[PDB]
DNA sequence: TTTTTTGTGGCACTGGCCGTCGTTTCG
DNA sequence: CGAAACGACGGCCAGTGCCA
């Protein structure tokens, strides 16, 4: 809950103050609210899979030291196979990095939609939003259609057994289950209501 | 209205007598004819039956209560025993204390077992015919000690249950008809008048030649003897209370006092002479005080006292009464009574109820021949009364052959002389009436039931006029027996747990500014710490952390009360205060004024964060940082661009202990770490006359005599009718009213005021000043050595060695002797020899401890230094 | 309060609505401005005696001096404990799904 | 932080200066920098206190740093840091006193004015005159 | 001496192992002792981490505990009293010879 | 426990200190 | 016609004077 708490005011920060083209926040304020969160090391746009896109092998792992001097033993390892190429790249190198430091990796999928026969249902939502016909061309795209929620058994297929191992696969079950957050709410649930002030001053 | 009294008698004994009064018992004695099933059904019957069922065995508890139900049923006092013991056991039920009871209402079963008494009647001698006398039909009076504060509460209640109508307190000189007159103040000559008698009625009063000095006094005089009989006007009793069965309206007028309280116009004896029910509540301070004991031992050490079940033969308790240790143990304070008992040295209960029922202008005598015979140092004999002695002895055992209580002697009587327990009462009456011839029915019948039991006549006549002797001075055993049990409960306390105890001395006088100085310094040369106020650990009244007495946020003069409470919620809530900054940003000035947060740095709650003189000046910058921190938060934000972080605490130089003392004065009500007068130790030792030690040197000493004294000023007074200021020296062991009369001479001329030390001589009788000396003055006026040694040195080596090495240092300086004697510190200045100033650090080589103390002959004269010069330095 | 609050600073309040125009005290103190007892109005159906449920209280104000009302909390009651609730189709489906 | 307390103004200005481990002033320091140290323990221990700040890169933890070198004062006591003193004036005293801590009384005090007294009473002068009543 | 020890007034104990709940005393405890009053203090030797205190709590006083109290790491012994072996009265030092 | 020459209690009224209401004036 | 600011005030807490 305490991780709740940060993550309502990272989220507050990022419309109220950071807020140019998305909801954007800081390493400076993220190092005040990382108290109760988990870090992963994100998806191909994130800080450093991008940085070691860029053959910046330097910066990526000062930006792993900067997030590793916030987030701790709490930080992890974000690794996801698709079809791409720049996965190849990104998540060779990440395993060096695990394997330096000792922080442990986790697998996802960074799904957008339930089956894999949404594909198309969720490419028509992206020509929605960049408001062009289904042959434009240059219109919003997704890389692929394996964007979705995968079988435990499926994810193998993306990510092979004699390479990766159990470790990803096992740490996504031990986040999950220490992860306790119960808003405040059934037989919980307490009045935030307030006083008001005073007469004067009486009961 | 008599069985109901019944099933709670019966109920009572079960659960005052365990082991002995239990179900099986009860239901042994159904059988010769749920636990509550079983006094319900003893009560139904029957007085026909329980009669033919006619140490303390289980039968014998029975047979007592079973006799005191039969006495107060057919004198017709049921109904006025349960009336009682509900208010009682509703004080008990609601929170307020109630004593173990006054008057002779303890010596009853009923009483006791039900609720009314909480003393064992059979355990000690207490007689149920003291209470009431079964041979003749009178109303008991019950008496019944509360809580001082929580006293109208159970007034309260009686007003509510037995009508508001029908329930109200009872209504209530010579010196002053001279006086009073006269004053709508001086007199003066008119104090001298009736100073004649300090009062008996003028009708009597041999100095009358006064009269016909003047005219105006012949008036005066006769005038006040008229006016003697007014009674003044009308008032509340303390404890007088009415509980009439019809409305008051209908026989009673009423009234109504300040407080709103409904008052009877008629007295306590009119009242009782129209048959009226009347009730004492009496408001005693113990209680209160035991109240507070329980709760800080509880917080402290997580204990339940029960004061009900404490064990009487507590070995620690009776010790620390033998070490004479009774400053605040109840009924047992006075001077002379603390003195004898540490030289009584009591082991068990019977001990104190003694002692306090002989100390008393009377009795008293009898003391010296109790301590000796109790510390067996005296053989114990009846040797006068031989055929006698089989039923004295058991009964004078307790009390070592001395008839103490009146109890006793009905016994005594009873036993000897065959009489009945209730008409030894009647016995006792007689005595004590001393009519002219009428005890000579009680001589002779006393000698008829002697000789028939044994006494050969010759004894019988002799052990009467024992008992008439005595009996001008017997007490009543029950209620020594009571009060000597809160007593014993005071002592347990203390022996047990003293720094609480000490606490709760504290919390109950904590109003008083001399009580507290007291109680503190008393504390202090104990082993116990009495520490300031504090943020983070203080109560709102004093507190015991650990094993040190802590003052409480309450006991700060400016801080309120809503404040102290404030403060104390807010910490909880949230975490101990961290800084002055988070204090003073969690606490808005709305709350905490700066008014009250500047006491509360001068009392030291603010310690924890730093220096006094610092946290004052940062007070006003840190409330305007503070109140910009609340402004940025009321406008979203969150934290780092809504605090830029307390700034470093606004420097300033520390303060000195003369104004940081002064600033305590002010906060708290008195100084914290005793003090100033030793900072200067030097003036300390000269004192002649310390303000303790002042009462115990001045009366062995010639008429009205003088004495120099010092200390420190804490008053402003001037003149004129002249130079009549009225200035306070007070010391670290007490302070005194000094005059300030013989000034207007002219004149010692102080202009001194608070907070600067002075040296004072001054005539005693009250005290009255001649001449004055500051600091400067005492330090500039010629030295003197002084060396401080021990008691142990013989004088048949003899004590040369002290005079051999005085002898090689030769000059002009008086030396001084402290010897510190078995008892009192003596003072000593020598004979022929003295010092050249280099003999003080030469001396302090060898094992004495030597001071260069000013010379006390040079304080007198206004010249030579002088007074003026005096000034110069300081 | 800011009803009261409303009434003075030339912002007009609402008799009242739901059951809020039930209860006495409310009419008493000013929440409510409408007789309840002289009409058949009862307590109990704005507060149910046999159950602990939170009363909910809605106020009519004149739609332009509404914003202050709500300014006039957001002062009061503090900058960061006040907030607006949010408020988040199947021929709109079709139509863009047919595009 | 309870000497950063105690502060009685310029007190624990030179405090933080006399018993210090410092490094010639203590480049981008400050003083106190036992206010620092404290910090990278987080008291009492604790586990998950001391490991943090060594994880980014009391008194051992202190010394694993550090600016060292320097080596200025040592206690705590130490220094750096008509009648009259007088005679002249050192110190060591060359008149009266002093079985010191005397001696530092008349260190801080030069000069030149006599009395005061200051702080404030009062045997300076008492000191000094009967200091000149033996010729 | 051992005789006097033997024969020496014989107070109640419960030995506590240090492992112990905040939600099993005082209520439980002092409910069991309450009901059986006597003229025995108790006692209560903690087997703490390092060294065996004692906290000898207050007049309690009935055996019939034992049976209850061992359902638990707990038991009771009829010790000699710690707290005592001082003083010069009450017994005393003649009345422990004695029944020796 | 009651009487005396005394102290202390307990409550009531005044006064000094921080946020409130009303009128008035200007935008 | 509404807001802002000054001006007069109100309420509470604390001390200090004398009541059983
Ligand atoms: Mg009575
Ligand atoms: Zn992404
Ligand atoms: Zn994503």
């Amino acid at each position: 809950f305490t991780g709740y708490q940060n993550l309502v005011r990272l989220a507050s920060r990022a419309y109220l103050e950071g807020f140019y083209e998305k909801p954007r926040i800081d390493r400076e304020i993220l190092r005040e609210h990382a108290q109760g969160l988990i870090a992963l090391s994100g998806c191909l746009g994130a800080e450093i899979p991008q940085f070691i896109l860029q053959d910046r092998l330097d910066l990526a792992e000062a930006r792993l030291n900067e997030d590793l001097s916030i987030f701790g033993d709490r930080f992890f390892i974000e690794i996801q196979n698709h079809g791409l190429p720049e996965q190849k790249k990104v998540n060779q190198v990440l395993k060096e990095f695990a394997r330096k430091y000792g922080l442990g990796m986790v697998a996802t999928n960074d799904g957008h939609y339930v089956r894999k026969e949404d594909a198309r249902a969720h490419e028509v939502l992206l020509a929605i939003q960049s408001k062009t016909t289904l042959d434009d061309p240059e219109r919003w795209r997704f890389p692929c259609d394996e964007f979705y929620v995968k079988t435990p058994e499926e994810m193998r297929a993306m990510l092979p057994e004699a390479e990766w191992g159990d470790e990803p696969f096992d740490n996504t079950v031990e986040i999950a289950r220490m992860c306790d957050v119960d808003l405040p709410i059934g037989d919980k649930m307490v009045y935030r209501i307030p006083r008001f002030p005073l007469p004067e001053g009486r009961t | 209205e008599a069985q109901y009294l019944r099933e709670l008698t019966f109920l009572g004994l079960l659960r005052r007598y365990p082991d002995r009064i239990t179900e099986a018992f009860y239901r042994e004695v159904l059988r010769l004819l749920d636990e509550r099933a079983l006094a319900e059904a003893l009560a139904r019957v029957e007085e026909k039956a329980w009669e033919e069922l006619r140490e303390w065995t289980a039968e014998a508890i029975l047979h007592r209560a079973l006799y005191e139900l039969s006495v107060i049923e057919r004198m017709g006092f049921p109904g006025y025993f349960l009336i009682v013991q509900d208010y009682i056991n509703w004080a008990r039920g609601h929170g307020v204390s109630v004593g173990p009871g006054r008057g002779s209402a303890a010596g009853s079963l009923v009483a006791y077992a039900v609720g009314i008494t909480n003393i064992d009647p059979l355990r000690f001698g207490l007689l149920f015919e003291r209470f009431l006398n079964p041979e003749r039909v009178s109303m008991p009076d019950i008496d019944t000690d509360f809580s001082d504060r929580e006293r109208d509460r159970v007034i309260q209640y009686v007003r509510e249950r037995y009508g508001e109508d029908k329930v109200a307190q009872i209504g209530t000189a010579s010196k002053a008809a001279l006086k009073d007159v006269a004053r709508v103040i001086p007199h003066k000559k008119a104090e001298e008048l009736a100073k004649l008698i300090p009062p008996k009625p003028l009708q009597e009063a041999e100095l009358r030649a006064e009269m016909e000095k003047d005219e105006r006094i012949r008036q005066v005089i006769e005038v006040a003897m008229r006016l003697e009989g007014l009674n003044r006007h009308a008032s509340v009793h303390a404890a007088g209370v009415v509980i009439a069965a019809e409305p008051l309206t209908d026989l009673v007028p009423l009234m109504r006092d300040q407080e709103g309280r409904p008052v009877t116009q008629y007295d306590m004896g009119a009242v009782e002479a129209l048959g009226l029910l009347k009730m004492d509540f009496l408001g005693l301070r113990t209680l209160t005080f035991l109240d507070e004991a329980r709760r800080i031992v509880k917080e402290s050490k997580g204990v339940e006292l029960d004061y009900d079940r404490l064990p009487l033969d507590d070995p620690k308790t009776f010790e620390l009464l033998s070490r004479g240790e009774t400053k605040g143990v109840f009924q047992l304070e006075s001077g002379g009574m603390t003195a004898t008992v540490r030289g009584l040295k009591p082991r068990r209960l019977e001990d104190i109820i003694a002692l306090v029922s002989l100390y008393r202008p009377g009795p008293m005598e009898h003391i010296p021949t109790y301590i000796r015979r109790h510390h067996g140092q005296e053989p114990v004999s009846y040797a006068e009364f031989p055929h006698a002695e089989k039923y004295l002895r058991p009964i004078l055992d307790e009390t070592y052959g001395i008839p103490v209580y009146q109890e006793q002697i009905m016994q005594i009587a009873s036993q000897v002389a065959g009489y009945s327990l209730g008409e030894a009462d009647l016995l006792r009456r007689a005595m004590g009436k001393k009519r002219v011839e009428e005890m000579q029915k009680h001589r002779e019948r006393f000698v008829r039931g002697a000789k028939e039991r044994g006494v050969p006549e010759e004894e019988a006549n002799r052990l009467f006029d024992m008992l008439e002797a005595f009996a001008n001075y017997g007490f009543n055993k029950s209620h020594a027996a009571a009060y000597s049990l809160l007593s014993y409960q005071t002592a347990y306390v203390k022996a047990h747990y003293p720094v609480e105890f000490m606490a709760a001395l504290l919390s109950v006088e904590r109003h008083d500014s001399d009580k507290v100085a007291e109680y503190i310094r008393d504390a202090r040369a104990l082993g116990i710490p009495v520490l300031p106020p504090d943020v983070n650990r203080s109560g709102f009244d004093f507190k015991v952390v650990g094993e040190e007495i802590l003052f409480g946020l309450s006991a700060v003069k400016n801080v309120g009360e809503m404040a102290a409470r404030a403060i104390l919620e807010e910490r909880e809530r949230g975490g101990p205060f961290k800084s002055l900054g988070d204090f003073l940003k969690r606490l808005p000035e709305q709350v905490v004024n700066k008014r009250a947060l500047e006491s509360l740095v001068k009392a030291g709650a603010l310690d924890a964060f730093g220096d006094r003189a610092r946290l004052l000046a940062s007070l006003e910058p840190l409330l305007r940082w503070a109140a910009e921190t609340r402004e940025r938060g009321r406008s979203g934000l969150v934290g780092l661009f809504a605090e830029v972080e307390e700034p470093p605490l606004v420097e300033a130089s520390p303060l000195d202990e003369i104004t940081m003392l002064r600033y305590e004065k002010e906060a708290l009500g008195i100084y914290v770490s005793g003090h100033p007068v030793l900072r200067y130790p030097g003036l300390r030792e000269v004192a002649s006359c310390t303000i303790e030690e002042l009462s115990e040197f001045v009366r062995e000493l010639p008429g009205k005599p003088k004495v120099l004294l010092s200390g420190m000023v804490e008053e402003v007074v001037r003149k004129p009718t002249g130079m009549m200021a009225r200035f306070t020296l007070s010391d670290e062991t007490g302070a005194l009213e000094v005059v300030v009369f013989g000034r207007a001479y002219e004149g010692v001329s102080p202009k001194l005021k608070e907070d600067i030390p002075l040296l004072v001589l001054a005539e005693v009788e009250r005290v009255l000043a001649q001449a004055v000396w500051t600091l400067e003055e005492v330090l500039e006026a010629p030295k003197a050595l002084e060396v401080e040694v021990d008691h142990a040195l013989l004088d048949e080596k003899g004590v040369a060695r002290l005079k051999s090495l005085l002898d090689e240092h030769p000059g002009s300086l008086p030396v001084y002797l402290r010897v510190l004697g078995p008892f009192g510190e003596a003072l000593f200045a020598l004979r022929e020899v003295r010092v050249g100033e280099e003999a003080l650090g030469l001396l302090e080589a060898e094992g004495y401890r030597a001071y260069l103390v000013p010379d006390r002959e040079v304080f007198l004269q206004g010249n030579g230094g002088g007074p003026k010069e005096e000034v110069v330095p300081f | 309060d800011y009803i009261n609050w409303a009434r003075g600073h030339g912002v007009s309040v609402g008799p009242g609505r739901g059951s809020a125009a039930g209860s006495l005290v409310a009419y008493a103190v000013g929440i409510t401005n409408i007789d309840p007892l002289r009409f058949g109005l009862l307590f109990e159906r704005f507060l149910n005696p046999e159950r602990v449920s939170m009363p909910d209280i809605d106020t009519d104000f004149s739609d332009r001096e509404r914003d202050r009302v709500i300014q006039y909390v957001r002062e009061r009651y503090g900058e960061d404990k006040v907030a607006q609730i949010g408020t988040f189709a199947s021929k709109a489906a079709l139509k863009d799904v047919a595009r | 932080h309870h000497h950063h307390h105690h502060k009685a103004g310029e007190a624990q200005d030179l405090a933080e200066g006399w018993r210090a481990f410092l490094e010639a002033l203590k480049p981008t320091l400050r003083a106190f920098v036992r206010e620092a140290r404290p910090h990278l323990e987080g008291k009492t221990l604790v586990l998950r206190f001391p490991e943090s700040k060594a994880f980014h890169h009391l008194l051992p933890l202190a010394r694993a740093q550090f600016g060292v070198e320097e080596l200025a004062f040592v206690l705590e006591k130490k220094s750096l840091s008509p009648p009259w003193e007088a005679e002249e004036g050192e110190d060591p005293s060359e008149e009266l006193r002093r079985l010191a801590r005397l001696l530092g009384g008349r260190l801080l005090w030069v000069r030149k004015p006599k009395a005061p007294e200051a702080e404030e009473p009062v045997s300076e002068d008492g000191i000094g005159g009967n200091g000149i009543m033996p010729p």
